[PDB]
RNA sequence: GGCCUAUCGAUCCUUUAUAUUUGCAAAAUGACGUAAAUUACUUACUACUGUGCAUAUAGAGGUGUCUGAAAAGUUACCACA
RNA sequence: GAUGUUAGGAGGGCAAAUCCGCCGAAUUUAAGCAUAUAAUUAAGCGGAAGAAAAGAAAAUAACUAUGAUUCCUUUAGUAACGGCGAGUGAACAAGGACCAGCUCAAACGGUUAAUCCUUCGUUUGGUGCAAACCUUUCGACGGAAUUGUCGUUGAAUUAUUCCAUGAAUGCCUUUAAUUUGAGCAAAGUGAGCAGGAAUGCUUCCCCAUAGAGGGUGAAAGGCCCAUAGUUCUUUUUAAUUUAUUCAUUGGAAUUUUUCAUGUCGAGUCGUGUUCUUUGAGAUUGGAGCACUAAUACGUGUGAUACAUUUCACAUAAAGCUAAAUAUA
């Protein structure tokens, strides 16, 4: 059961934010790294394939890249997160 | 460890002493660790912490005392 | 074969353990029991000594 | 099996013959830990073996009430005191790193605590007769006189034992004080039925508030 | 111990004391409970009744401590205080006891009983029954949740 | 239910029904619903509140060696109780 | 990379009770037996120590929260698994024993790698009869080391306060324990009787802080060794006693005030898939294979598959470490 970390809680033994009385207390050499590897190494060939989906730019085009990543990768948090890094490379490198 | 150098060294010295021959013959380099499940605690590792045939060994081990 | 785990001992009880000092206490204080445990008492004057 | 008698249910199946031992060492095992724990305390040049700890508060629901020794006072706790974690260590006092005050109390309890146990104390001139403030808060040294007079005098260990809580049930109020309106079961159980939506407005706000 | 046992009283006697014609024969049913369901199955039925299968919700980790939570009935309340300061309550009508329940290890209070008609107290506990609620209420004291 | 005397099936499991009954273990999923309220981690108040899985209750799927092991032969080469 | 009877060194084998890795059965149980069971047992093979292993949070909780590891007491024959049969079977809290923390790597330091090592040497000691050990600073000449050793553990800076420091003269006393070997060690060899010979029987003497045990021609406190008791000496380690002057280099802790808000282990985690293993159940751990990550507002736990999201708790994929504890 949830507590509440200002108006202290109530005295009684269940329900919402309850117990005991007392009063409750209280970036830059990475993006140079990562910029380096990238001039050296560029993509992955999966991570080129869900570029040219991205590139595509329509709902069915990246739902397909989304379900590819999940598959690659194993997981929809994984794959997802990966979906939105490449997409906002495509973004940004197209402008 | 039988050359100065890691005699010397207060830093790293341990593996000179008599009790560390053959780490890697006894489940004691880190993938040792590993396959005896050590590298991950918590309950999820459970029985697996002072030795798999020792946690097993306690487990079945019958007690009983003087007057009872 | 005898093992080593007969049931050597017992978990007497402390109420009782402490009943029978106080009652063989007393029982010495009596003086035909005393007697009737066979010591040779028979000119001393008093049996609580 | 045979009649009313309960099910056989004894797991002694698998091998258990290699596997007793008996216990006749209780007595002398006992014997043998306090003649080397006193033995350390007579070499220990007359001073305590004990280290202090903190009261803590049990774990959950069960044990809500009670309250036993710890581990390790929390950074908090030692600068509060005016003591500092190495130094700390040096007369004792035992650290760690992993307790967090939650609330207020615990931490003017445990201050009050390692002050009663810091103004005690007595420190010995570290090199003999060469006594001066000392670092890190610890205690300044001490002349010979009272040192002397001191380890003549028995070493009180009190401190160191859990705190006993007080009982004060057996209490007492005028009865034109109690106020017999209320309904504290319906209280109760309105709050274990409202528990869901009040849970799902105070994620609301968690939410809000994050952004 | 064995000078006391069965068969020095039977010693001399071919079967031991275990029957001339069957004989003792060694684990002469089969192990231990094994004739459920078949052989010894009127046993099982007559001795054991709701015993085969499985029944009801699972539950992964029990975690004991949460679901903690010992009784006490209204009946006994009184008899938490010593009898010399219950006089005194019956005596001073003006004064009432509190009674912290949670000091002598209990967590529910139960209906079961009788309480003094007239004597007001004040019920300090975690958990009340409904009938303890009204009994308590009844005689006019108050009951404060508490944790 | 069949003029009466016959016409048949445990546990696990599955399956489909029932409910203003429940669970999925620190939490949430109708719904910011209804009032207020101020500009916010606000206050009350609501039987009905995701997918999937599980229970409880009630049938049904079958054990004809029919109070319910998933089971073919052979020994004149043979062993043992 | 070879090669060397080159110079210095190391490993092999024996021993296993406890201890650590593997590899791995079946008899058996189920009144049969095939899943289970026997059992993560026995056998097989490898490796250590006086104990080992484990260990300093990718923990548990959901509380008023706890807080490295091990063990005991316990939870518990319970949650749970299982022809849901036979049978099997944990964890958290709680009471204790004991109680101890840490360092690489990463960051930071280039008006100078501040490291490390062999060989040659060289001196302040102390013990010892000698043998010999044990402390002790100071240089060479080689190498090694930037494909990264060393220092530091954000960075300075204030006040306060400490610790190493070096020289002179002085001073090593009394006791308490503790543990070895050592000594010394109380009174009857009194009648009489029967006996081969009392230590027997009488009876008259006595000693005991010793009437434990043993020996002696039959049961001996006083016949003997020993025993009770002490007196020394041995082991170490407490307490107690005395330091005082002068000397300079170096380090540490808080505290002010600034300014920097940095880092954090990849074919690894994870996922699928298999097989194994388990209390682990739409997978507990391991393992093979296939696919294969994220950077701390990350990603990992929170025991039912999932999505969309809170919140608590932690900081994986590098290392070490006393105690309790075990011993056929």
């Amino acid at each position: 059961g949830r507590k509440s970390t200002i108006k202290p809680a109530t005295g009684i033994a269940v329900g919402f934010n309850s117990g005991h009385v007392v009063t409750k207390r209280n970036s830059k050499r990475k993006e140079l790294i990562k910029d380096v590897v990238r001039e050296i190494t560029g993509f992955s060939p999966y991570e080129k394939r869900i570029i040219e989906l991205i590139k595509i730019g329509t709902s069915a085009s990246t739902k397909r890249s989304l379900k590819y990543a999940k598959k690659k990768l194993g997981t929809h948090k994984r794959g997802k997160a990966k979906r939105e890094e490449i997409q906002k490379v495509v973004i940004l490198q197209r402008r | 460890p039988n050359h100065n150098a890691v005699r010397n060294n207060p830093k790293i010295n341990w593996i000179c002493n008599p009790v560390h021959k053959h780490r890697e013959l006894r489940g004691l380099t880190s993938a040792g660790k590993k396959y005896r499940g050590l590298r991950v605690k918590g309950h999820l590792s459970a029985k697996s912490r002072p030795s798999i045939r020792a946690n097993w060994k306690r487990r079945q081990l019958i007690k009983l005392r003087k007057c009872r | 074969p005898t093992k080593i785990w007969r049931r050597w001992g017992r978990k007497v009880n402390l109420k009782e353990k402490r009943y029978a000092v106080c009652s063989s206490i007393a029982a010495s204080g009596v003086t035909s029991l005393v007697l009737a445990r066979g010591h040779r008492i028979s000119h001393l004057k008093e049996v609580p000594l | 099996v045979a009649h009313n008698n309960v099910l056989p249910n004894v797991h002694l199946h698998k091998w258990w013959q290699h596997r007793v031992r008996v216990n006749f060492s209780k007595n002398i095992k006992k014997k043998k830990r306090r003649l080397l724990r006193e033995k350390r305390r007579k070499a220990n040049g007359g001073t305590p073996i004990e280290k202090l700890h903190p009261i803590v508060h049990c774990p959950t629901q069960r044990y809500n009430f009670r309250t036993r020794l710890g581990k390790g006072f929390t950074f908090e706790e030692l600068k509060g005191a005016g003591l500092t974690p190495r130094a700390a260590q040096t007369i004792g006092i035992c650290y760690d790193k992993r307790r967090k005050n939650r609330s207020e109390e615990s931490l003017t309890k445990n201050v009050e605590r390692l002050l009663k146990y810091k103004n005690s104390l007595v420190m010995i001139p570290l090199k003999k007769n060469k006594a001066k403030k000392g670092i890190g808060g610890i205690p300044a040294d001490a002349d010979k006189n009272t040192i002397k007079e001191f380890r003549n005098k028995k070493p009180l260990l009190s401190i160191f034992k859990k705190e006993k809580n007080t009982k004060p049930f057996y209490e007492t109020i005028e009865v034109s004080k109690i106020d017999k309106e209320f309904l504290a079961y319906k209280t109760l159980r309105r709050a274990k039925l409202a528990e869901r939506r009040k849970n799902c407005r105070q994620q609301k706000k968690d939410i809000k508030f994050k952004s | 111990a064995t000078r006391f046992k069965k068969n020095r009283k039977k010693r001399g006697h071919v079967s031991a004391g275990h029957g001339r014609v069957g004989k003792h024969r060694k684990h002469p049913g089969g192990r231990g409970k094994a004739g459920g369901l078949h052989h010894m199955r009127i046993n099982f039925d007559k001795y054991h009744p709701g015993y085969f299968g499985k029944v009801g919700m699972r539950h992964l980790n029990l975690l004991k401590n949460r679901t903690y939570c010992p009784t006490i009935n209204v009946d006994k309340l009184w008899g938490l205080l010593p009898e010399e300061k219950k006089k005194e309550f019956s005596e001073n009508k003006d004064i009432a006891p509190v009674i912290d329940v949670t000091r002598k290890g209990y967590f529910k209070v139960l209906g079961n009983g009788k309480l003094k008609h007239n004597q007001p107290i004040v019920v300090k506990a975690r958990y009340f029954s409904s009938v303890a609620e009204k009994k308590i209420k009844a005689v006019g004291g108050q009951c404060i949740l508490v944790a």
